[PDB]
DNA sequence: TTTTTTTTTTTTTTTT
DNA sequence: AAAAAAAAAAAAAAAA
């Protein structure tokens, strides 16, 4: 029919749960395993893609959001170029995933440049955030076109949700994670590891708590370790400020040097001025703005007849001096969102590793037997070579060359006896059929060596070839050696492992910016 | 010899897999219809004349043909005999098949020469159950409808147990085809369209004719099968049959004197059509072939009609005088039916009547006769303006997202979207004091939001402006919902428009099963098409449920379930049934594991049940985890499910199985294999076009798709209930947020869930 | 160069 | 105390 009547409750019942569903999987919250979302991940393998490496030459921002919003990303620009400037900028993110020149904006509240004044490049960490994507780590998704394939999830080294943290809004959901220091992450990573029953005190040991870009202070730890056990709680992140006083004249100043999270500097200058104005906070004489790119210095010049300590503690109180952050750590495990503390976090990125190395060794140990076989048949053929040139020769075309090759058992030569018989078995491939390879002194070449045998060049009958196949076929086989002995004990994937996470550790290693106390 | 014996058996040993539901009789006349379909295709070329058909008291089925004369077939498989006989090359020939075993040289020599192949086939009383006679009216309906399609050809049928006859043989054809269907109803005018013109090889037949029923019948074929859900012919047929009445009608001034504008539905009132059209290649939304979706039909059907209708028209003006007068009287009626109403002041060059810059008024005064389009945007609005019908339908383009008048105050709706909104429609909806809906300027307004996520989300924004601030506008059904394409979708010639992305899966499976033949057996005959699809369909679902299940379980050993044999309740009891069962099991997916996995079983004796469940141990990415198959699980419906998959899947593969695809053919070794290969053939040529809404849609793509009232698929916003309708709103759109986030958490259960 | 909405926590105003 | 209203963080829809 042209019309066809529809329930009011019906519809929009279908059309919010739609786009409900819609936000909370792709948009709003985070991957529990890469810590990323979609737009970042699609970012991401955009710029690796296109070569946008740290230590390449700069590519301009509009370059990198046409090709996201060209090929991977359907919902359009002005909004990947905001991304893009809050993982290039450094008071947002506490390890920034993208190398930026121009203005990526500040704390003072300036907006960022235009998208064709920027430009845009990958940072050194964003690469171990990508590690071995080439070798079937993850699972690639489509494209909403079909045109082209996207990661599910990216093979992380880094625990980028805990380390970066996290912030977005669903329909029924909210997600808010503060980040972390990357080096304490890291150990209690390998705690875990040592011990996968450990308690969260023992983890609260190794993390005590957020680390976010912007130095401060924490006031407290209860909420520190509500956080850490339930997956909830209210932080209060304090300014560093000094009353410092005038050794000449009794008069006292008050100097910020630094500043809360998610505090714009101007706001809160305006406030302060607001307030003063309004005459709310008593006792300030004069505001003003003193950072000289060392820093920042927010001088608060106090009056004579007031004591400073108590106008700092006004400010602290009324000002935004004093933030509560709200630690909310929801994300996607299992493809729906979920409420995770600290432990749960570890041991789904121990997961995800385990999973990313053994699929890396897998794949490893495929392409190392399908080059030993091809290595095989080209022993083989040097070892032959003027019956094969003769056999060539007479045949007409190459498809009879290649069925009279598959035809032909070939001797082994002494050089290729030797070389094969040290290899034993654990070398063919595992599709390959039993019927073909050596049998009784003879090799029984397949279709593919036989093509393999037809492409040799003439340039390797020189002597020197033949020496570098031999070398090449003994490091295939301790290569192969090597992945099966990581894919036969549990306990060598885990040295392997920790391995990895030491080396991330030593090359990204960072201080603490953010002081816990104890009030 | 012995690959024809292995063919046989394969057919035989699922009949229903190749002629269809043996239980019903559908098979028996499925079989008729091949030996019928077989003469009829010898016929078309111009050769035979006469198909004897009859039904012996021996309960023996004879197809006599008087043509030219002439693997495995389907229809001696079954049957437990034939009585071949050709006339050929001057000599009578007689062979003789049992179970399709040939017990004969298959060359005998007779007199006279005559032409043509008498094929006597005996179904088998074994494969088929509770159907053994024949029903004299399937194969009478059957056969007269070929007979009308196929004009010229003598359709004899003789049923001699009752000595019952029937002579079709119509000339005209499809008039003869009209005929017989108007005999029994009354016709308003005697004469009868009709053309038979043929064009770039789509030969197309139509004809008409009205009557007094005020009920619309418009029969459709392709090749002699018959589509129950129309088609592109159909689409072509309607457009053109509207386009030429609508013009006949403007020339000649009859709507002027009734002041009543016909549409669709009127012309279509009482008539009786047939629309037989022959494509070399047809293409259909599936295999029953209920649709014809081939794109070059609609063209020629509209061009051929547009012509011929008209010149029908103008050299048959009594009939032309009657059919308009019906078609003015049913205009007339729909008039009347229709709710009191006033003019309304339209915006225009000369007067704007202090409307929104942004409206792209239309230029009829009358509302019931106008149409509002409520798009997302400014390009969605210019691609709508461009493509639109100036005279009903008028466009007001939003700004994004609107305000959500649940969670806003009353006093929050002064923002230009909103008072835009209130303007055109003329409600005086703001103040709750002066709304009166019976001044509403259009009495159709439909919600043509793009047909992407952040589109629902609009829908549902503008569904709660109407129904919380102008409630009675949508109780009156004023309110539409349009339905664009997200989807364009292309091979070479063909296009389709696909709506949501579970269309979009259902087109790529009918194109994955598009021209596909899977032989069970090397020396055998393919598959039905229905059944091929019905084991897709199933097979599908199962995929869909066990990967609801991949969190409990490994994907792994669910789809390795499906081969295995079932596992009953008995089963459980006895020991070593249960382990030589998850041995196996076990065994076969430790044969076939291409990653780190290793697979053990175990038997956990349980001492109060009294049984012996399995246990499959896996260590996989180095973590040990047992996965204990409960009793609940092995009568839990998802085991059901997968055990009538594998009931259906055990055996249709043999060694030598493969699928082809026209010119390319693949061995195969599991439906896995074959259902990848036909869908990697399927998306070679393949191109999607997605709408990132309106604005990428040229405005004639967007007139034939969601504008035209031809071709338009429209939904009238209702409420069932009120209390529901509220308590709905109130929990999906309110300020708290527990209860929306229970009913999102509710429905993605209910979702994993059956 | 500039502006309007959806969505959820959390705080601050302000008004009673 | 109470209750409502406003603003702000980040991905999305829209334009001027």
């Amino acid at each position: 029919r042209e019309i066809t009547p529809v329930n009011i409750e019906e519809e929009l019942k279908s059309s919010y749960l739609d786009y409900a569903m819609s936000v909370i999987v792709g948009r709003a919250l985070p991957d529990v395993r890469d810590g990323l979302k979609p737009v970042h991940r699609r970012v991401l393998y955009a710029m690796n893609v296109l070569g946008n490496d740290w230590n390449k030459a700069y590519k301009k921002s509009a370059r990198v959001v046409g090709d996201v919003i060209g090929k991977y990303h359907p919902h359009g620009d002005s909004a990947v170029y905001d991304t893009i400037v809050r993982m290039a900028q450094p008071f947002s993110l506490r390890y920034m995933l993208v190398d930026g020149q121009g203005n990526f904006g500040s704390i003072d509240g300036d907006s960022a440049a235009a998208m064709r004044f920027t430009e845009i490049r990958l940072a050194k960490i964003a690469h171990e955030l990508m590690a071995d994507l080439e070798k079937e780590t993850v699972d690639f998704v489509d494209n909403y076109d079909g045109t082209e394939k996207i990661p599910d999830v990216m093979p992380t080294k880094i625990p980028n949700l805990l380390v970066n943290g996290s912030s977005g809004i669903a329909v029924g959901m909210a997600t808010n994670i503060p980040p972390h220091n990357l080096t304490e992450v890291i150990n209690g990573c390998l705690a875990y590891i040592d011990d996968e029953d450990i308690s969260i005190e023992g983890l609260m040991e190794h993390i005590p708590g957020p680390d976010f870009p912007t130095a401060a202070i924490i006031n407290g730890r209860r909420g520190i370790e509500e956080a850490y056990r339930t997956g909830r709680g209210k932080v209060y992140i304090r300014a560093r400020a000094e009353v410092e006083v005038d050794a000449k004249t009794g008069r006292e100043t008050i100097i910020v040097h630094e500043i809360p999270y998610q505090v714009n500097k101007a706001r809160l200058i305006e406030k302060i001025a607001e307030l003063v104005k309004e005459k709310r906070v008593e006792g300030i004489s004069a505001l003003r703005d003193e950072s000289d790119k060392d820093g920042m210095r927010i001088v608060i010049e106090v009056k004579r007849d007031a004591v400073g300590e108590v106008v700092l503690n006004n400010l602290y109180s009324q000002t935004q001096l004093q933030v509560s952050f709200g630690i909310n750590m929801v994300a996607l495990h299992h493809g729906q969102p979920k409420i995770m503390n600290l432990k749960d976090i570890i041991a789904a990125f121990v997961r995800h590793r385990r999973e990313v190395v053994t699929r890396r060794t897998i794949f490893e140990l495929r392409k190392a037997r399908d080059r030993a076989h091809i290595l095989e048949a080209l022993a083989v053929a040097l070892a032959n070579i003027d019956p094969i040139i003769e056999l060539i020769r007479h045949a007409p075309t190459p498809a009879e060359a290649k069925t009279a090759l598959v035809a032909n058992p070939w001797q082994l030569g002494n050089v290729a006896a030797m070389l094969e018989r040290a290899g034993d078995d654990a070398a063919r491939p595992e599709w390959l059929e039993p019927e073909f390879g050596v049998r009784d002194g003879l090799y029984y070449l397949t279709e593919q060596q036989a093509q393999a045998i037809l492409d040799l060049r003439l340039q390797k009958l020189t002597g020197l070839e033949h020496e570098k196949l031999l070398d090449e076929y003994k490091e295939l086989l301790d290569q192969i050696a090597e992945l099966l002995r990581i894919l036969g004990s549990a306990d060598r994937l885990m040295e392997v492992i920790r391995e990895e996470l030491e080396l991330v550790r030593e090359q990204f290693g960072d201080k603490r910016r953010t002081e816990i106390t104890a009030n | 010899s012995i690959k024809v014996l292995k063919g046989l058996d394969a057919v035989r040993k699922r009949p229903g897999m190749y002629i269809g539901d043996t239980d019903d009789g559908t098979g028996l006349h499925h079989m008729v219809f091949e030996v019928v379909d077989n003469a009829i295709d010898e016929a078309l070329a111009g050769h035979c004349k006469e198909i004897i058909v009859t039904i012996h008291a021996d309960n023996s089925v004879s197809v006599q043909d008087d043509g030219r004369g002439i693997g495995v077939s389907v229809v001696n498989a079954l049957s437990q005999k034939l009585e071949l006989v050709i006339q050929r090359e001057g000599k009578i020939h007689r062979q003789i098949y049992e179970h399709g075993v040939p017990q004969a040289p298959l060359a005998v020599t007779g007199e006279t020469e005559k032409t043509g192949t008498m094929v006597r086939f005996w179904p088998s009383l074994e494969t088929f159950t509770n159907v053994t006679e024949f029903e004299y009216e399937i194969l009478a309906k059957r056969l007269r409808e070929l007979s009308f399609l196929n004009s010229g050809v003598s359709i004899r049928l003789r049923d001699k147990r009752d000595g019952k006859e029937d002579h079709f043989h119509y000339e005209g054809g499809i008039k003869a085809f009209v005929e017989y269907l108007n005999k029994n109803k009354t016709p308003i005018h005697p004469n009868i369209f009709y053309f038979s013109t043929e064009k770039d090889g789509i030969g197309v037949e139509v004809a008409l004719q009205w009557n007094d029923g005020f009920q619309e019948n418009i029969y459709c074929f392709t090749n002699n099968i018959p589509q129950r859900d129309g088609g592109t012919h159909l689409a072509g047929f309607r457009a053109a049959m509207t386009r030429t009445l609508n013009a006949y009608m403007d020339k000649e001034g009859y709507s002027k004197k009734a002041k009543v504008s016909a549409t669709g539905d009127d012309a279509r009132e009482g008539l009786i059509a047939v629309v037989s059209v022959k494509v070399p290649d047809p293409k259909f939304s599936s295999q029953t072939k209920d649709k014809l979706v081939s794109s070059e039909v609609k063209s020629a059907v509209e061009q051929q009609m547009n012509e011929l209708l008209a010149e029908y028209l103008l050299e048959n003006p009594t009939d032309a005088k009657i059919v308009v007068g019906k078609i003015i009287d049913a205009a007339r009626a729909r008039e009347a039916a229709r709710r009191a109403r006033e003019m309304t002041r339209r915006k225009g060059a000369l007067d704007l009547a202090g409307l929104p810059g942004k409206l792209a008024d239309c230029q009829e005064r009358d509302p019931a006769l106008s149409e509002l389009y409520l798009v997302e945007g400014d390009s969605a609005g210019g691609s709508a303006k461009q493509g639109r019908n100036r005279k009903n339908q008028a466009i007001l383009p939003l700004k994004g997202k609107i305000l959500n008048v649940e969670k806003a105050r009353f006093d929050k709706m002064l923002s230009s979207q909103e008072v835009a909104t209130l303007i055109t429609a003329l409600g005086c909806g703001i103040g709750r004091d002066e709304y009166n809906p019976d001044k509403l300027r259009y009495h159709s307004i439909i919600i043509m939001t793009d047909a992407d996520v952040d589109g629902s989300h609009i829908r549902t924004l503008l569904l709660t402006f109407f129904y919380r601030q102008m409630p009675e506008i949508v109780e009156r059904g004023h309110v539409y919902i349009a339905q664009p394409p997200l989807y364009k979708v292309k091979k070479g010639k063909q296009e389709q428009y696909i709506k949501d992305d579970e269309a979009m899966d259902q087109y790529q499976i009918s194109i994955a099963l598009d021209g596909a033949t899977l032989h069970t057996n090397a020396s055998a005959p393919a598959l039905a098409g229905e059944a091929l699809e019905k084991l897709v369909s199933e097979y599908n679902a199962t995929q869909k449920m066990i990967n609801r299940m991949e969190r409990r379980y490994p994907k792994a050993m669910l789809k390795e379930l499906i081969y295995q044999p079932t596992l009953t309740e008995a089963d459980l009891s006895d020991e070593q049934t249960v382990t030589r069962w998850v041995n196996a099991l076990v065994s076969e997916l430790n044969d076939k594991e291409q990653h780190g996995s290793q697979w053990k079983f175990d038997v956990h004796t349980n001492a109060e049940q009294n049984l012996f469940e399995p246990i499959v141990r896996v260590r996989t990415h180095g973590v040990d985890t047992d996965y204990p198959l409960d009793h609940e699980f092995i009568t839990g419906g998802e085991y059901r499910r997968i055990c009538t998959l594998g009931e259906k899947l055990r055996g249709l593969l043999e060694e030598d199985a493969f699928i082809e695809r026209g010119e390319r053919r693949q061995p195969v070794a599991s439906f896995e294999q074959a259902l990848d290969w036909l869908v990697k053939e399927s998306r070679r040529g393949l191109s999607i076009q997605r709408y990132k809404g309106l604005g990428e849609m040229n405005p004639e793509q967007l007139w034939e798709t969601t504008m035209d009232p031809e071709s338009r698929r429209m939904l009238r916003v209702t409420v069932k209930d009120a209390i529901a309708a509220d308590q709905l709103f109130t929990t999906l759109m309110g300020d708290a947020v527990e209860p929306r986030r229970a009913f999102i958490e509710e429905n993605a259960l209910k979702a994993a869930n059956i």
